[PDB]
């Protein structure tokens, strides 16, 4: 709940910056798909 | 955001001993004249509408609704008294008080705690009780005529002191009936009865032992005038009891529904037969009794009086000596009552009444009071109860003590001689005791019209002497010893007095914090 | 409860001095030095008495300024005359502020011709009646159709002056109020 | 405090938003404003107080458990205070007003902290390490409960439950009941585990002489009426037998839901015969077996109270389920619930009766109570107490209910303490010198939680209408000798505390006053997890109802 | 509370309070609510807006004082802005609808650094040393035009004044009305160039006509007639002399009388006849002193009777009446006369002089407005505007007192600077810049204000429909290439971003009050942290 206002934020000023919504919310998307592949480089496997 | 919906605010500190002590003081002066032989008399509207004309504390307080919460521990003093004893039911209330009225200059004067005052009570109680066991004495029980002045005491501040001759011998035969051998006295109010007959004259009145009921009978081919008769309690009805089953009858045949009423009378007259097993000829029933079964007792004559209830067939089987059976099988020779005489029905245009008399040491009486009006039947009734009040104790316990403001003053002279050989912090509040017994001493001069200023002082001085059996008198107001009139009460009704007052004073001195709003 | 009230509130200082024989002297001279004390106030604000005819820079030198006064809040009501010496009813009106002049001194009368009032006036509208009071205007007055017209009179005119609150309504001087000595004398031989 | 706060501004909610510290600053003062009731009741100086229902009815009350269970609060923080005076009696029984006054002066005192920007977590850490530093010096300085050739413990431990009571005079004389009640309601549980079970013995409200002379009945007390008056009320005679029956006895109707119909009209009078029949075999081989006493849970119909009348029997109406399983197991009966046994016929035994000496049955004051005294198998005992009314007795009975679970803990917990603050003293001596130990930002938390702790002895005095400061430096003088008091007893300057009565420090054991440390245990942790929870709150949502 | 009234304040429960990050939250937002409507309207391709007052009058405008004058708030935030476009339109003049959009981007990127947990106090430094910075590098780049001649110094006029008409109605007529508006100022202008007397020009519209007929005239208006006009309506000088000879008067035509109240008393029919003999000599001697001194029309200020009327018709003397004081103070002024108090003080020098008086229509029966004109240059010019519509010529006076405003602010030397968004960005970059090296606590303190001045470009992308990014983009990337800041952005298209070219300039001193009025707002607003507010 804290990450989706802080994102929210983020929008609220590009959209004052001639920016669409569709294009603001496919980055988001994009970079987020991308956030899950860092993440899987990162963690390390535990045992059972 | 009250944060509470019951009294958010508060009255703390010394301005709710105020308002405590201040509303203990209230409730005795409405009284405060209801004491002596010349006591005044109050009355008091209910709002159901019934009147009373009332100088006993106890109906005073008890038909009194008070708002303030901290004077409601007074108003049930008398409470407490009436079912204990049932007597001096006003000296507890104006005792403590005096209590309360003497004990209030100590906080907001001295400061003292009232926990050191807790202590300073407990042992001027226990001081009490040593004074008046050493100032009573033992009596003879079985005198008669001995019995009569000290059921005359309590009632000399009755109105029926003008009638004292017949209202000693009314009590006393009553008390001594109900009495049994077995605490010694196990007897109680309960047993005796007392039928209120507005009309007649009090002078006419007698101490018949029997159950008087107040129906006609049933059937008009009864005799009312029975010379041996034989009572028979029972707790069946004489009517066909209904199944609470709720049983339905499949009615094919033309012969069942007639054999069905058959049956009814047949079964009426089974029972019936068996009631004439042992023959009686007074059968006592509470509940109905159907007019089918009127005609099958004709001939054997066994009156029948019916809706009577539950206590009163308990009082019917102890002066017959009749047991209760419900079933009309189980009736034998013993189960009917014997030694019973006198069955006869005085006709008055009012209602009907029917007397009875004997010839398992439990015993019942009625009391039959005759009068002018509902209200002083009422008043007369209480002063029966107030006069076998007073024969309880003496009979229970042979103890027995001086009254009228004597034995009150030896409270205070024994105390007010240690008070100042005590020399320590309670000895402040222990002084306040020894001041708190010269109220009833005082209201008595105050009733009677004297000056009790000079009254007191000769009093103190003539106690002084040595002597204890020296009181006031309520008419004239002399200081002549009580051994020549003859007031004398029990020592239960001082104990409980004294005993009462502190109690009640411990209860209340400890209240701090007065809140309300809670609506439980 | 006004029987003891109309002692001392129906008389005045002259009127007040019939009860020196009935009532008590401390009672009496009490009010009486109260009601002097009122009577010397107004002598001290009898600051006028005739037409004040004023030109138009004047006009405000005399009217708005002077209706405040001391400006304690001694206010003064000022009122204007907006005349026009080819209507009836203007002359009628003039007539009013030399009479009324005389009697209340404390109230300012002003006088100017409508043509040197306002820019191009109506001459219909004319006369007209305006009434200062600290500055501020109290009572746009139009044409005396309501006050009877032509057929106005003395008695219209001063009540007037107290619906305004430029004069009490219990004031000796109204004509309402100041009943005439054969009047008074009828009453108490009738009494 | 100052105004009220702006209303959902761009927040849309429905109810009230507020935030910060004003809040914080609202639960301090919620819990000092049900506090302050509680303060001028705890010690013996403490005063009574009354609660007025606005009906005339009223009740005298000095323990605070019953108080703030009737003061309905609306509050929610202080709601909390409410429970934890409920929850400190079922488990404890003793103690109410000292959780209550302890949890509000611990945020009281952690009120200060808040605004200095020591975080809660720090707070309660430092609270915590405190506590459990606590716990184990009162595992330390607990004594052992012999002390002397003789018992000489349980009447002292009598007089710190009954203290702050209206019979806190009488004691002396109730010191003696208490502890010869409970000693013959014991029990045998878990192979050699004793119990005591609390209100087993029966608190009678009677009126009469006082409570001086309260006379303790040596067995129990049942507190119910005779059915008809023309039975015997006195039953003399070794060996009392003792039925205890729980069946429905008066005449009830067939099954619940089935129809009784018949089409011979012969058999109709035959049928109403055995159902009035078999209600009367009952009680036919109950007089074969010979019970004196009967009692019943169900009504009693007339058409068994003649039997009893003439068979001389006592039958009782209208008792209550948790009575009887104490007559039975007093009396040595077996409750009985029906008539039955494995086999296929239907019988009663002997051995299902009890047995007893004396059965009488009293009155006193419109209280009609059945005296069962001399239980074979196992005793009881019952507490006639004696007083004005019915609302003083319930003080009275309140505080004999306390005082029961009191002496059951030192029975069951043999380690004791001394009362008037000793504890509560030596904590705060203990922890000054482990909050320079460790360093940093605890101490202020370690520091102010013993300073939160002296409240308990300063209450005494400031309800005592003395000089406090005058008794707290001298029992800090004492209590600070206390650690350095250099061991080779002569380990003196410890177990002092104060003595109101008369205004000075002497040793409590010679004195007579002690309670059990497992009261200290459970309050200290309570009254903690109740500083937590108020603590830790931020910000309120107050949501309207629909 | 303890069941006790607990009050301490009077009116306890009307008024309220706020406090810590909400008590934001109400500023910041409060402060968007009035830049959306300011945010829209700058730029030459803004929008007008109508204020509705309360007695139905409406006013069209695109100016943020008037705009923010005439709307009822509630939010104190708002009335401090209503305050601050007041404070830059009385003194400058320029920029009103500037100084509320960069106080709130001010604002707005305040709000991020709150919740990073910086202080207010080092936020308000940062911007007061990044204000002062700014202003001491755009002191430096800035060029004198003090060097050229006068010739050259009219066309930089003209190049502000075409700035300021734009962007308001009256951008038609604008290549006019700037030549108007500096023919206005070479009539009434000091000969060393410095501190002219703005209170001279006064303005004056008219509800008539079409923007067109508006032109130049030297004189004063007076809405009035002559007086009882059966003479000619224009008026003509004599053939040999210096002028019409104007003549003022204080004194109403009447005898004289004391100012105090007087009483003349006629006792006798003898006096009654003098009273009529001094009343006809008094007219008779008053028209023969004005006769002899020359006078063709005569200015009165209390008015006359109708008696002087065919006296002054007969001798060919035009008159007026109920001349206001402030109209005198005006034409004194212009035509160089003295206004004499009385007929005994007149004298031939005291006169004025001017062209000539006539009056026209200006349609059916409106009214008789007197126009004057001069025949050289004088200290006085009243600016003729017309208009088709109330609200047009009502906010043509408003944006002509701004274009004068505009040229008064030049008349101080040395205050020039290339405006269209190239003074945000030249300020921006230098921020930033200083930022890598000044980091401290303060570094996004700096960035902010950086991202605050860049908004007034991204504002006119958003009116002139361009992409913001881009725009940005572009012009920071030709600021870092080439040290040349005279490039901004143009959004009438006209093509170039280049700017000297465009002939557009704006005052100096007008664009570095931006940022005072902006910061030195911020510093207050910041401050507040408990907002108590009574109820209405
Ligand atoms: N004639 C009398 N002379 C002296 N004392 C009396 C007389 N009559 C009554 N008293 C006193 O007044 C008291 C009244 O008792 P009673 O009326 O029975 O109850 P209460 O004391 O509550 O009124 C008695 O205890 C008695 O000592
Ligand atoms: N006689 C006494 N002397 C000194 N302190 C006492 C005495 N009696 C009780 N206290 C103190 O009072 C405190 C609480 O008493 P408690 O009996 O719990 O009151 P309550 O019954 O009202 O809950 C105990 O911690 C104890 O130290
Ligand atoms: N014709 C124009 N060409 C380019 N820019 C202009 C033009 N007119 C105005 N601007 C720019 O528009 C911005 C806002 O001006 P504006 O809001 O109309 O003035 P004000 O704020 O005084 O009402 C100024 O920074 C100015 O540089
Ligand atoms: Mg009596
Ligand atoms: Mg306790
Ligand atoms: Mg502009």
């Amino acid at each position: 709940v804290i990450l989706t206002g802080a994102l929210l934020g983020a929008a609220e000023r590009l959209l004052n910056k001639g920016i669409h919504p569709t294009i603001i919310a496919d980055s988001f998307q994009s970079a987020a798909k991308r956030s899950v592949d860092i993440l899987l480089e990162m963690c390390h496997k535990v045992s059972l | 955001v009250v944060f509470m919906n019951a009294s958010q605010e508060r009255t703390t500190g010394r301005q709710a001993q105020i308002s405590n002590i201040t509303a203990a003081k209230a409730v005795a002066d409405v009284i405060r004249t209801c004491l002596g032989p010349k006591a005044m008399l109050k009355m008091l509207l209910d709002p159901m509408g019934g009147l009373v004309l009332t100088n006993d504390g106890h109906a005073i307080l008890r038909e009194i609704d008070v708002a303030h919460p901290a004077a409601k521990s007074m108003l049930e003093l008398s409470r407490t008294q009436d079912e204990e004893v049932g007597d001096g039911t006003t000296t507890v209330i104006i005792l403590a008080g005096e209590i309360l009225a003497q004990c209030a200059p100590y906080l907001i004067e001295k400061n003292i705690h009232p926990v050191i005052i807790i202590q300073a009570l407990k042992k001027a109680l226990t001081d009490a009780l040593e004074v008046i066991k050493q100032v009573s004495k033992p009596v003879d029980v079985e005198n008669d005529a001995a019995m009569k002045k000290l059921i005359q005491a309590s009632i000399g501040t009755k109105y029926v002191i003008h009638w004292s001759e017949k209202m000693c011998e009314l009590a006393l035969d009553a008390v001594k009936t109900v009495r049994k051998d077995l605490n010694f006295e196990i007897d109680i109010k309960r047993y005796v009865r007392v039928e209120k007959i507005p009309g007649g004259d009090v002078l006419d009145s007698r101490v018949l032992k029997g159950v008087l009921l107040n129906k006609d009978v049933v059937h008009p081919k009864m005799s009312r005038h029975i010379e041996n008769p034989r009572v028979v309690l029972l707790d069946c009805p004489l009517e066909y009891k209904k199944g609470e089953s709720q049983t339905n009858i499949e009615i094919e045949k033309e012969e069942d529904w007639n054999r069905i009423l058959q049956i009814e009378e047949e079964q009426v007259q089974l029972m019936c037969e068996q009631i004439l097993a042992v023959r009686p000829t007074l059968v006592i029933t509470e509940k109905g009794v159907s007019d089918l079964a009127q005609h099958y007792l004709l001939k054997g004559g066994c009156s029948v009086l019916r809706r009577v209830k539950k206590s009163d067939n308990n009082r019917i089987a102890r002066v017959t000596g009749a047991t209760i059976v419900n079933r009309v099988e189980d009736l034998k020779e013993s189960d009917v009552g014997t030694n019973c005489g006198l069955f006869k029905v005085e006709m008055i245009g009012d209602e009907y009444f029917s007397f009875l008399d004997n010839c398992g040491l439990q015993k019942a009486c009625t009391i039959m009071l005759r009068g002018g009006s509902k209200d002083i039947l009422n008043e007369i009734d209480r002063n029966l109860q107030d006069a076998m009040a007073v024969a309880r104790n003496v009979m229970l316990s042979p103890s027995l003590s001086p009254g009228g403001g004597a034995t009150e003053m030896a409270v205070s002279v024994k105390l007010a001689e240690k008070a100042k050989q005590l020399e320590g912090i309670q000895q402040w509040p222990y002084q306040a005791v020894a001041d708190a017994m010269e109220c009833i001493p005082r209201t008595l001069i105050q009733n009677a019209g004297g000056d009790p200023i000079r009254l007191l002082s000769q009093l103190r001085a003539k106690h002084a002497q040595g002597n204890f059996t020296t009181g006031i008198d309520g008419d004239k107001g002399k200081i002549v010893d009580m051994v020549s009139y003859g007031i004398w009460e029990p020592e239960v009704i001082k104990q409980q007095s004294v005993k009462t007052a502190i109690e009640s004073a411990c209860l209340l001195l400890r209240v701090d914090d007065i809140v309300s709003g809670v609506r439980k | 409860a006004k029987q003891h009230e109309n002692r001392l509130e129906d008389k005045d200082l002259s009127d007040l001095e019939e009860l020196e024989d009935d009532e008590d002297e401390d009672f009496l001279e009490a009010y009486k030095i109260k009601r002097l004390n009122e009577i010397r106030k107004l002598q001290e604000r009898s600051k006028f008495g005739e037409v004040f005819h004023i030109n138009k820079p004047e006009y405000n030198k005399e009217v708005t300024l002077a209706s405040q006064g001391k400006k304690d809040d001694g206010g003064v009501y000022v009122f204007v005359h907006l005349s026009l010496q080819s209507k009836l009813q203007s002359r009628i009106l003039s007539h009013l502020f030399q009479s009324a002049a005389c009697k209340f001194r404390e109230i300012k009368f002003v006088e100017i011709p409508a043509n040197r009032a306002i820019e191009n006036y109506p001459e219909s509208n004319c006369p007209t009646l305006i009434v200062y009071y600290r500055g501020e205007v109290i009572k746009n007055m139009i044409t005396l159709l309501e006050l009877g017209g032509n057929n106005s009179k003395m008695e219209d005119f001063e009540d007037f002056m107290v619906k305004v609150g430029a004069v009490a309504e219990g004031d000796n001087r109204l004509i309402m109020n100041r009943d005439d000595e054969e009047s008074r004398e009828e009453r108490k031989l009738h009494y | 405090q100052l105004f009220n706060n702006s209303r959902s501004d761009t927040l849309f909610l429905g109810g009230e938003k507020i935030s910060g510290d004003d809040i914080r600053n609202q639960n301090v003062l919620a819990t000092m404003a049900v506090a302050n009731v509680v303060k001028s009741s705890l010690g013996p100086v403490g005063l009574d107080k009354m609660l007025v229902d606005d009906i005339g009815d009223f009740t005298v009350t000095n323990d605070g458990a019953t108080i703030l269970s009737l003061l309905d609060v609306q509050h929610p923080a202080g709601k909390i205070l409410v429970e934890l005076a409920q929850q400190q009696d079922r488990e404890i029984g003793d103690g109410t007003t000292s959780v209550v006054i302890i949890a509000s002066e611990l945020l009281k005192r952690a009120n200060e902290l808040v605004k200095n920007k020591i975080h809660p977590t720090t707070i309660i850490t430092g609270f915590r390490v405190a506590l459990r530093e606590a716990i184990r010096f009162i595992n330390e300085v607990l004594s052992t409960s012999v002390d002397t050739l003789g018992k000489e413990t349980l009447i002292n431990i009598a007089k710190t439950s009954m203290s702050s009571k209206i019979i806190g005079a009488d004691s002396d004389f109730f010191s003696n009941m208490v502890v010869d009640a409970l000693l013959a309601v014991k029990t045998q549980n878990s192979k050699g585990e004793i119990k005591y079970p609390v209100k087993a013995v029966n608190v009678l409200k009677a009126h009469g002489k006082s409570a001086t002379e309260s006379l303790l009945v040596p067995g129990y007390a049942l507190n119910c009426t005779v059915a008809s008056q023309a039975m015997p009320k006195r039953i003399a005679g070794g060996n009392v037998k003792i039925a205890c029956l729980d069946l429905n006895l008066q005449k009830a109707r067939m099954a619940m839901g089935v129809q009784i119909n018949i089409d011979d009209p012969e058999q109709l009078e035959q049928i109403r015969k055995r159902e009035a029949g078999i209600v009367l075999e009952r009680v036919k081989k109950i007089i074969d077996a010979g019970a004196q006493v009967v009692l019943t849970t169900k009504g009693i119909d007339d058409l068994c109270l003649k039997e009893f009348v003439e068979a001389k029997i006592m039958g009782v109406r209208r008792c209550k389920k948790e009575d009887l399983r104490r007559i039975a197991r007093a009396t040595g009966a077996t409750l009985v619930s029906s008539m039955s046994n494995l086999e296929g016929e239907e019988t009663f035994e002997s051995s299902y009766l009890g047995l007893c000496d004396e059965v009488v049955q009293a009155k006193f004051s419109d209280d009609e109570c059945i005296l069962i005294k001399g239980t074979s198998k196992h005793s009881s005992s019952s507490i006639i107490l004696r007083g004005a009314n019915d609302y003083s007795l319930d003080e009275m009975e309140r505080s004999l209910h306390d005082s029961l679970s009191v002496v059951k803990r030192t029975l069951e917990s043999g380690n004791v303490v001394p009362g008037g603050g000793c504890v509560e003293a030596a904590l705060n001596i203990y922890l000054d010198n482990f909050a320079t130990t460790v360093g940093s930002r605890e101490q202020l938390a370690i520091a102010e939680f013993a300073a939160a702790l002296l409240i308990i002895p300063k209450t005494l005095a400031v309800n005592a209408a003395k000089d406090s400061s005058e008794l707290v430096a001298k029992l800090r003088s004492y209590h600070a000798a206390s650690q350095m008091a250099k061991p080779e007893k002569r380990r003196s300057y410890r177990n002092y505390g104060l003595d109101l009565i008369r205004g000075k420090i002497v040793d409590e054991i010679h004195a007579g006053v002690l309670e059990p440390t497992i009261s200290k245990v459970k309050s200290l942790k309570s009254a903690l997890e109740a500083c937590v929870a108020i603590l830790r709150i931020d910000t309120m949502i107050t949501v309207d109802p629909e | 509370e303890m069941g006790r009234p607990f009050i301490i304040v009077k009116d306890q429960g009307n008024k309220k309070r706020q406090h810590g990050l909400e008590a934001k939250k109400s500023h910041i937002l409060a402060a968007r609510s009035v830049a959306s409507i300011i945010k829209t309207s700058l730029g030459p391709r803004g929008l007008d807006k109508i204020l509705i007052s309360p007695d139905g009058e409406i006013t069209i405008t695109n100016d943020g004082a008037t705009i923010l004058s005439q709307m009822e708030l509630d939010n104190e935030i708002a009335k401090l802005l209503v305050q601050l476009s007041k404070s830059q339109d009385d003194e400058i003049g320029d920029g009103t609808t500037g100084v509320v959009v960069l106080a709130s981007a001010l604002l707005d990127q305040a709000l991020e650094l709150i919740q990073k947990g910086i202080h207010p106090i080092k936020i308000a430094n940062g911007f007061d040393e990044a204000a002062k910075l700014a202003i001491s590098k755009l002191e430096e780049t800035c060029d004198d035009i003090s060097a050229s001649n006068d010739e050259l110094f009219r066309d930089f006029l003209l190049r502000a004044a075409k700035t300021s008409l734009g962007s308001k109605i009256v951008s038609k007529d604008h290549d006019r009305f700037a030549e108007m508006a500096v023919e206005a100022v070479i009539n009434v202008m000091d000969k060393d160039r410095k501190d002219v007397d703005f209170d001279l020009i006064k303005m004056q519209g008219r509800v008539g006509g079409s923007i067109s007929d508006s032109k130049l005239i030297n004189g004063v208006i007076l809405d009035k007639d002559f007086s009882h006009p059966q003479m000619p309506k224009c008026v003509l000088p004599k053939e040999g002399s210096d002028g019409v000879k104007l003549a003022i008067l204080t004194c109403p035509f009447e005898p004289p009388k004391p100012k105090t109240k007087h009483k003349l008393d006629i006792s006798s029919v003898e006096e009654y006849q003098k009273l009529q003999t001094y009343e006809q000599d008094k007219f008779k001697e008053m028209i023969d002193d004005v006769k002899k001194a020359g006078a063709d029309v005569v200015i009165c200020q209390w008015g006359f009777d109708d008696e002087a009327n065919h006296l002054l018709l007969q001798n060919d003397l035009p008159a007026v009446r109920w001349v206001g004081g402030q109209e005198l103070e005006h034409i004194a002024i212009s035509t160089n006369g003295r206004i004499v108090p009385r007929f005994q003080d007149l004298s031939k020098d005291k006169l004025g002089t001017c062209s000539r008086i006539y009056e026209q229509e200006f349609g059916t029966t409106k009214d008789r407005m007197l126009i004057i004109e001069q025949s050289k240059e004088t200290k006085t010019v009243t600016c003729f505007v017309r208009g088709s519509n109330k609200m047009i010529v009502d906010e043509a006076e408003r944006a002509l007192h701004d274009s004068l405003c505009v040229v008064r602010n030049l008349v101080k030397d040395s205050r020039v600077v290339y405006g269209g968004g190239a003074a945000e960005v030249t300020m921006s970059l230098a921020v930033s810049e200083e930022a890598d090296k000044q980091r401290g606590i303060d570094q996004y303190a700096f960035r902010g204000f950086a991202q605050a001045l860049d908004t007034i470009p991204m504002t006119l992308a958003e009116n002139s429909g361009l992409d913001p990014i881009g725009t940005l983009s572009t012009l920071k990337s030709k600021q870092l290439k080439e040290k040349i800041s005279n490039i901004g952005v143009d959004c009438l298209g006209y093509g170039s971003n280049d700017m000297k070219e465009l002939f557009v300039v704006d005052p100096f001193i007008g664009k570095k009050q931006q940022i005072l009025l902006a910061t030195q707002l911020c510093r207050m607003i910041l401050k507040i942290d408990n907002v108590i507010i009574s109820g209405k």
